[PDB]
């Protein structure tokens, strides 16, 4: 009620951040295996 | 460009010419202060002859 | 990548030079705005010629701007074309330069110290539209703060010291609560005329308001305003220009020269 | 219509602002060649 | 969890997601230039 | 005499305005407005209310955590000892990392903690800038404000991130603190051979000067013509009245020009931003292309020569 | 010329001295008897400084550099009276038209807003410049028994002289007059980009927007910092901030030398050595 | 508790802590990467 | 894409690219003569 | 901006064509900057 | 993903993110020419 | 800003990030070619 | 006599008076700064 | 020549004329008490 | 060529011109006085 | 644009001209006399 967004529109707005986000996340994941396998820092 | 007139159409072609005409005025000025600045094309330095 | 772009010529010195062209530039813009108001200018040269030369000086004038005024008041371009205006003045000399003398009575003549445009003739609007400039009397809300002494029941002097009246009312900005006017009852005719606070020494101690800008006879002759609890941007100048006159009219001594 | 210019009074104004344009590069590339024989910088 | 978007306006939150995003990109960015066990402009 | 309009002879209380209302999903302004009768005199009397937004509470917990470290470490170099913290307080001050340490991160002690307290003031400085451009976006109004805090902060990267970061050490930056952050200033003009010889330092002065001279031209012009109401600056831009014209009138007469009621601040917007501005070049400038500004000054014929009456021999030359 | 709506303001009077005889307009510029005085100061005044300038230091050190030309003031051993023309007393003279140009500007001014009946605020500010510029060559000199401690006339010239006073306290940023004008200084450049900013941001609105009220200037600013001065008190507030940064500043070179000959940061010890501590 | 969201506004207090949190998160990282005995960024 | 010049005005973008070109042009102009090696105003 | 789809297609035209030019001669330069010194 | 343009204006977002591309470009470059390694404009 | 101009706007925006995105992509090929940073 | 009619005659004693006492003083001054004709040594 | 007061009014002319030429009167005293060679009070 | 004085005013001409000679007599004189080669007042 | 008509564009144009013909011809000449005094190529 503090940002006029219907639970329908909150729905359907997660689903596509969600989505986003998981295809974000992935690329991070991918490039930090890269790095681990060019460096260590562990 | 088949049609290069046209540009005449969104500026002025009054202010351009005095833009154009100080641009390369200070150009002009810009590229032999460099040159004089130049140990060598400096043509009142260069003691030639 | 080095400091030096030939023998003389380093980074630094093409910074600086590249500052100047910049700031070349930017002179050249703000004296185009600085034209937005009174050009073309008004001169013999253009006199003389019957308005085929037009003194704008350099840089020439910019393309008009839009002011959309809130609550549909119109919009109002900047480098606008007024229409000619003539002088309640006679020039003291004909040569160029020389001042004008002006026209009967200096207080009434609307020259000089007392001359003023013709602004818009509608009020000043707040935020809400409501008139901004208002009489204590329709700003009930509004009240003289505790500390402080109500200017109502002032008397108001001029700049001899002669009463000119009371004050009647006080006149509030409503957007921000500072006091605008003070409403004096001129004790001549029984008429109300506004007072600017500019022109207002209060006298706390004496509960007085001094005038030095007129004498107590000049009130009589203050503009009015069409409406008594509202005045429009028109009316606010003419007011505040009456006033004003009277700091090189309302006395011979004032027109000077000390010696 | 922007400029207050009509479609022939640009065609007029191009004709002739292309060749004082074409005879100053004229005159540039005349002293360029004069720059360039007595004193190349490449 | 969907309704975290009835409390915070998609629009504003994506813009600051963002551009904490890009600052903590930058940032992780210069602390590994600057240890030059990482510092891979150093052609080593 | 004549009412010179520096002090609000009589003040006029009305209930404290709320503000202008800000769109839909806004956070509503936070503080119960008052009316301070001293403030009153000189301005306005309300003070607040005061909108806190996500940005302005971030920029405050950055801040707050970089102003903390700062006075921790203050408080740490004096031994914790709170007398001696406030006796010394003005020459306490966070150091920089050592010169040794180039762009590392250093021990705790020895700049870390300088490292952690400038970074979360940039942050809390670029979160705050954030909410300037908000709250300007909020009320419809153009972003002049946030242009003229981002060339401020522009100079602040220069000193403390941009220029440590283009000479390889966090020992060239600013310390944190009263009169460590003026020994500073001293020393970087005494390092790099007399700042009074750098160009932008010599503009960034003549905008500084020129700020002060544009605000007292422009604040005694409006308080001039304020009897024809010449402080409601929006009413005499957008319909000019006396006021605006005698002001133009004035400085006409007086040097051969003027601006009007709208370019004037223009004027000022800029001087007050170029200051900042070539005060960052200048410090850009500064280690990275030139080494000693008094002789680039010399190499440039700007420097003035004086008879010699007085000098040393050179104990090296031998 | 004159601007299009100046032509009902150019009244005779107003004058302090000289009445009708020299009370007229050149191009835009009213003269009056000042500004006749003020020229001609100004004129004697800048071919003196181009006589120095010809002259220069000595033959061989003669230079037209513009940031090179100066004209410096006697050596100290003349004290207070007046120096050979080559010797220091040119710049002497040059002083002299330059406080006559300074005065008869201001003056001029007065003039100018008794013609035009507005209040006397612009020539009263531009009194703390000539005032700040009063203590530099005759006050500060003065004190200290000598004219030779003006400071030269020359573009970078008078910067090496700064620079010199500066470190004749060792450390000048510790001078508390210098700090507290500083101070208001920096304050004032932030209070102007702050003012220049609001009125451009509310009558240059957003795309598509009406010009904001004094409402929208009032709230911007209570959004940001809590509090607005308001739309006239900024205007006294940036007057009162560039005034108190000169006379702070005339403070600050006025006890540098003849009120304290040891180095600044040493004066801060009578803080340092109150007995709480 | 769950009335503690009826004093405290879950829209401010979110961000006031997960602010805390990010410079909490930031600070450690920092005090570590700044201890040579935990810097994980070096040889 | 010529459906890009709804959004851009032609007047106010070409000036602006025009303008953003040449300091372009003089700033890599530049940047190779600080360079010794691409410096041809040198002998 | 007021641009309508009729007049948005041949300033484009004339864009594209202009900026073609543009960047033929650049080219022209970059190849004959590359043959008097090469930086890779 | 089609629907994040309805909020975020077209306009604007073109030319802030071309603003911010070029000065990434412009760092990045200047970043490589600060480093020896990668300073194509040395001659080696 | 209508809902049918974003998806104009988006396959437009779609396919010029995607042609920088390639140019971006062979530069850096020649780049690792010229000099490989890893 | 007809340089009255351009200048007023009350105006010209105080500007004549301003400009001879000036003049006074630059002189005496001068003759201060040079070492043969100062008479205060 | 007497048509050149019908150009410059001998109000502005005759005062400015007078200020340059006692200008130009004093700066040829200045510029000759600054020459050893013609300083006549240097005894 | 005397259609020039229908192109420029003769009064504003006649000032701009007179205040310009001056200014460049004086800076002639002023040029040949600061090389000892030609002041006439060293001697 | 500028109120003037087509007769004193081309009248102004023939003046402007021969000025400036005359202005370049004493130009050269001095430019001719300068090179001769002391050439600079
Ligand atoms: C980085 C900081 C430092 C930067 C470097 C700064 C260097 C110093 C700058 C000095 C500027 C001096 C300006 C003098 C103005 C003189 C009056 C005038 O005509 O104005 C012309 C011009 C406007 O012309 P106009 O009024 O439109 O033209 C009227 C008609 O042309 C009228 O037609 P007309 O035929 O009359 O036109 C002739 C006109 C021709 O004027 C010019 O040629 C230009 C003169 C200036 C160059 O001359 C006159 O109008 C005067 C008539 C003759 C009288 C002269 C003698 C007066 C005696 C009475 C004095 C009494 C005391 O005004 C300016 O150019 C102002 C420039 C401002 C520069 C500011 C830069 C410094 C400040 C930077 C920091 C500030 C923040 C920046 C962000
Ligand atoms: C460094 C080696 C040479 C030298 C190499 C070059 C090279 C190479 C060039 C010049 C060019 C110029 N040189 Mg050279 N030049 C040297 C030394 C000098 C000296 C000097 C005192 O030492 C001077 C004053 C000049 C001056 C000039 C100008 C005549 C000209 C640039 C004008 C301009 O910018 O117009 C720009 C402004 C305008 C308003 C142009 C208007 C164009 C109009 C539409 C065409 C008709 C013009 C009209 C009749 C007015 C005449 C103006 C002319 C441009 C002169 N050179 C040395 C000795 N010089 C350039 C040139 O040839 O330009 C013509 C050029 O390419
Ligand atoms: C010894 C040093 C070790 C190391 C030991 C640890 C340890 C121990 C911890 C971390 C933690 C973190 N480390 Mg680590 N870490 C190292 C090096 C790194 C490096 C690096 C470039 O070297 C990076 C970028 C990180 C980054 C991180 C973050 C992912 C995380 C802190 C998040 C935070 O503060 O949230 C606070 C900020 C907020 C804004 C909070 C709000 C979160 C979001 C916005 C809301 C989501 C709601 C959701 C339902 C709740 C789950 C969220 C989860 C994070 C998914 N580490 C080295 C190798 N690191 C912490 C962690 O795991 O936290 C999860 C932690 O305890
Ligand atoms: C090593 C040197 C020392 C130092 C030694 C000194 C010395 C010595 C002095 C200062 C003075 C000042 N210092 Mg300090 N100062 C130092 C470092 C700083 C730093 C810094 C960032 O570190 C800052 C911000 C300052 C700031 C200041 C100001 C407070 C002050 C200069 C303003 C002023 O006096 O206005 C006054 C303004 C005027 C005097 C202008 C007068 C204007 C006149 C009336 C009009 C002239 C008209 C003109 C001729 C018109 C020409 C016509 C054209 C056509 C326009 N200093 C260092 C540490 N500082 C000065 C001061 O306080 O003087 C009062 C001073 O003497
Ligand atoms: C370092 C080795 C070489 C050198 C290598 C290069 C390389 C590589 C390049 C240049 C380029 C340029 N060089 Mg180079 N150049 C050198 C030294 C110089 C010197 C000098 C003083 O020595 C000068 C003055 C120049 C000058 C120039 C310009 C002609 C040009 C930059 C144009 C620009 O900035 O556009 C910015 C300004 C605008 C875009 C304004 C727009 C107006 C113009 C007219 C656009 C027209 C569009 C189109 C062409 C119109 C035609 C359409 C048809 C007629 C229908 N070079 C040295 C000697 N130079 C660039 C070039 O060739 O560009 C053409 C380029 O790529
Ligand atoms: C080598 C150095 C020589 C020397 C060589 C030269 C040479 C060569 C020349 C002069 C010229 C002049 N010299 Mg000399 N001169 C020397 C030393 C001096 C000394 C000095 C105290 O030492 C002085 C005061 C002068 C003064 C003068 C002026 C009389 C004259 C420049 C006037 C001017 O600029 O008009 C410009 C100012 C105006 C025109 C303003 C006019 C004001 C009024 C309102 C307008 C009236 C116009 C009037 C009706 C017509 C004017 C012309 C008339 C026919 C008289 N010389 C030394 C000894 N001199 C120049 C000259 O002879 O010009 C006549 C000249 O060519
Ligand atoms: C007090 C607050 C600030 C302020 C205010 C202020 N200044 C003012 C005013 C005001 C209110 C005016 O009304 C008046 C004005 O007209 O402004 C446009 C002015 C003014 N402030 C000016 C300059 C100025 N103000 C400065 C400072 C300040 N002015 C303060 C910071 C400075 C600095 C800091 O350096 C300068 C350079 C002028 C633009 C103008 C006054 C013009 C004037 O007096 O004209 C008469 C003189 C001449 C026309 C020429 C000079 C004649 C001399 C004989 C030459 C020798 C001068 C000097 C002794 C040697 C050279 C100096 C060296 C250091 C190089
Ligand atoms: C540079 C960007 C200029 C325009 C701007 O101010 O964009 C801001 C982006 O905020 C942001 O970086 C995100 C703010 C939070 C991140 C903190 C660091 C920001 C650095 C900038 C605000 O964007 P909106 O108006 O909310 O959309
Ligand atoms: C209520 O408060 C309490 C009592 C709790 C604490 C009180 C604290 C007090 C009294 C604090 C007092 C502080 C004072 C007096 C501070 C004075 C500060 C001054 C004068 C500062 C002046 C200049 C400082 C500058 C210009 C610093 C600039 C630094 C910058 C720009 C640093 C940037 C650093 C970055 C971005 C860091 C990057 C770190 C990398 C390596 C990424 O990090 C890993
Ligand atoms: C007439 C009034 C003055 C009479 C005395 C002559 C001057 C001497 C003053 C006092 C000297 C003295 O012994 O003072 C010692 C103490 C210890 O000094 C101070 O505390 C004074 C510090 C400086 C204050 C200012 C002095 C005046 C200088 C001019 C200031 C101008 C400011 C405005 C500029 C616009
Ligand atoms: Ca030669
Ligand atoms: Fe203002
Ligand atoms: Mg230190």
């Amino acid at each position: 009620s503090m940002t006029g967004l219907t639970e329908q529109e909150a729905q359907e707005f997660h689903g596509i951040f969600v989505q986003s986000m998981t295809a974000f996340f992935g690329i991070v994941v991918i490039a930090h295996i890269l790095a681990w396998l060019w460096r260590p820092w562990l | 460009s088949p049609d290069l007139w046209k540009i005449w159409l969104l500026v002025d072609p009054r202010r351009i010419l005095i833009a154009v005409f100080a641009f390369l005025t200070v150009l002009g000025l810009a590229i032999h202060m460099i040159l004089l600045s130049t140990a060598e094309f400096n043509w009142l330095e260069d003691g030639v002859p | 990548m080095s400091a030096a772009i030939t023998e003389y010529m380093d980074v630094a010195q093409l910074t600086i030079w590249a500052f100047w062209f910049f700031f070349a530039g930017l002179i050249i813009y703000l004296r185009r705005e600085d034209k937005r108001e009174g050009y073309p200018l008004d001169s013999d040269r253009t006199e003389r010629s019957g308005g085929r030369v037009k003194v704008v000086g350099f840089p020439d004038l910019a393309e008009p701007k839009t002011f959309v005024l809130p609550h549909n008041a119109g919009t109002v371009m900047a480098p606008r074309v007024e229409a000619p205006t003539s002088i309640n003045a006679t020039p003291v000399a004909p040569f160029p330069g020389a001042p004008f003398e002006p026209n009967g009575d200096p207080m009434l003549s609307g020259f000089g110290p007392s001359a003023s445009p013709d602004r818009a003739k509608h009020c000043d609007l707040t935020f809400e539209g409501l008139p901004k400039i208002v009489p204590l009397r329709v700003a009930t809300d509004f009240s003289i703060a505790e500390r402080d002494p109500d200017p109502r029941g002032m008397t108001v002097v001029g700049l001899d010291g002669e009463v000119a009246g009371t004050v009647s009312d006080v006149w509030v900005d409503r957007s921000e609560p500072q006091i605008r006017y003070l409403e004096v009852k001129v004790a001549a005719g029984g008429k109300n005329v506004l007072l600017p606070i500019g022109f207002s020494r209060f006298d706390k101690k004496a509960r007085k308001v001094k005038v030095a800008a007129i004498k107590a006879a000049h009130f009589a002759n203050v503009p009015t305003l069409a409406k008594p609890d509202q005045i429009t941007l028109y009316e606010e100048d003419k007011v505040c220009a009456y006033y004003a006159g009277g700091k090189l009219y309302a006395t011979a001594e004032r027109a000077g020269p000390l010696l | 219509s922007m400029t207050g210019l009509t479609e022939e009074e640009a065609k007029e104004f191009h004709g002739i602002f292309t060749q004082s344009m074409t005879m100053f590069f004229g005159i540039v590339i005349i002293a360029h060649i004069l720059a360039w024989l007595w004193r190349p910088w490449l | 969890m969907h309704k975290i978007w009835q409390i915070f306006d998609p629009r504003r939150t994506l813009v600051a997601l963002f551009g904490f995003l890009f600052v903590l990109g930058l940032l992780i960015h210069f602390i590994l230039l600057s240890s030059p066990a990482f510092n891979w402009l150093s052609g080593s | 005499p004549e009412y010179q309009n520096i002090f609000t002879t009589v003040q006029v209380r009305a209930p404290a305005y709320p503000g202008v209302p800000l769109p839909k999903g806004s956070l509503p302004r936070i503080g119960k407005p008052i009316f301070s009768y001293w403030a009153g005199k000189i301005g306005d009397a309300q003070i607040g209310p005061i909108y806190l937004g996500f940005t302005g509470t971030l920029s405050i917990i950055f801040g707050f955590m970089a102003i903390f470290i700062i006075g921790f470490n203050m408080l740490a170099s004096v031994d914790w000892n709170i007398i001696q913290f406030v006796k010394h307080f003005f020459w306490l001050g966070l150091e920089p990392p050592a010169p040794q340490y180039g762009l590392t991160i250093p021990p705790l002690s020895e700049g870390g903690w300088w490292l952690m307290a400038g970074f979360f003031l940039t942050m809390s400085i670029l979160l705050w800038w954030v909410r300037t451009y908000k709250r300007a976006e909020a009320l419809g109004m153009s972003q002049h404000l946030s242009w003229a805090f981002a060339a401020a902060i522009f100079f602040y990267l220069s000193l403390g991130f941009i220029r440590p970061v283009m000479m390889g050490s966090w020992a060239e930056a600013v310390p944190f603190g009263i009169f460590p952050h003026l020994d500073w200033t001293a020393a970087f003009s005494i390092r790099y051979g007399n700042l009074y010889y750098n160009p932008f330092h010599m503009l960034s002065i003549a905008f500084l000067y020129g700020s002060a001279l544009l605000f007292a031209m422009h604040g005694a012009t409006i308080l001039a013509v304020s009897r024809f109401g010449g402080d409601r600056e929006i009413d005499q831009i957008t319909d000019r009245g006396t006021a605006a014209e005698r002001a133009a009138i004035f400085w006409r007469w007086t040097m051969g020009f003027n601006a009007s009621m709208e370019s004037i601040h223009r004027w000022a917007w800029w001087c007050a931003v170029l200051t900042v501005i070539t005060a960052g070049i200048g410090i850009l400038l500064t280690g990275t292309v030139v080494e000693n500004w008094y002789l680039w000054a010399i190499k440039h014929g700007v420097a003035p020569a004086y008879p010699e009456v007085v000098t040393a021999v050179d104990p090296y030359a031998t | 010329a004159m601007l299009s709506f100046e032509r009902k303001y150019r009244v005779r009077g107003g004058t302090l001295i000289g009445g009708d005889l020299f009370d007229f307009w050149v191009g835009p510029f009213y003269v009056g008897f000042f500004g006749v005085a003020g020229f001609f100061f100004a004129l004697l005044g800048v071919l003196l400084i181009v006589w120095g300038a010809t002259i220069g230091p000595n033959a061989e050190l003669q230079t037209y550099n513009i940031w090179q030309i100066s004209i410096a003031p006697p050596d100290l051993s003349y004290g207070l009276g007046m120096a050979p023309m080559t010797e220091g007393g040119l710049w002497q003279i040059i002083t002299i038209c330059a406080i006559g140009a300074f005065v008869s500007w201001a003056l001029r001014e007065v003039e100018i807003c008794r013609k035009l009946g507005i209040g006397f605020h612009i020539p009263f500010a531009f009194a703390f410049a000539i005032g700040a510029y009063l203590v530099l060559v005759v006050v500060r000199p003065i004190l200290m028994g000598a004219w030779g401690h003006g400071f030269p006339y020359g573009i970078l010239s008078h910067l090496d002289w700064v620079s010199n006073v500066g470190y004749q306290f060792l450390h000048f940023h510790y001078n508390p007059a210098h700090m507290l004008a500083i101070t208001f200084f920096f304050t004032n450049c932030l209070a102007l980009s702050m003012h220049g900013s609001l009125i451009l941001s509310v009558t240059n609105p957003q795309k598509g927007e009406e010009v904001k009220t004094s409402e929208h200037e009032n709230t911007f600013f209570r959004d940001i910092v809590g509090y607005s001065i308001g739309a006239l008190a900024i205007h006294r507030l940036g007057l009162f901030l560039a005034l108190s940064a000169v006379f702070w500043s005339a403070v600050c070179i006025v006890i540098s030398g003849p009120f304290w000959t040891r180095g600044w940061p040493e004066w801060w010890n009578w803080w340092l050595e109150l007995p709480l501590w």
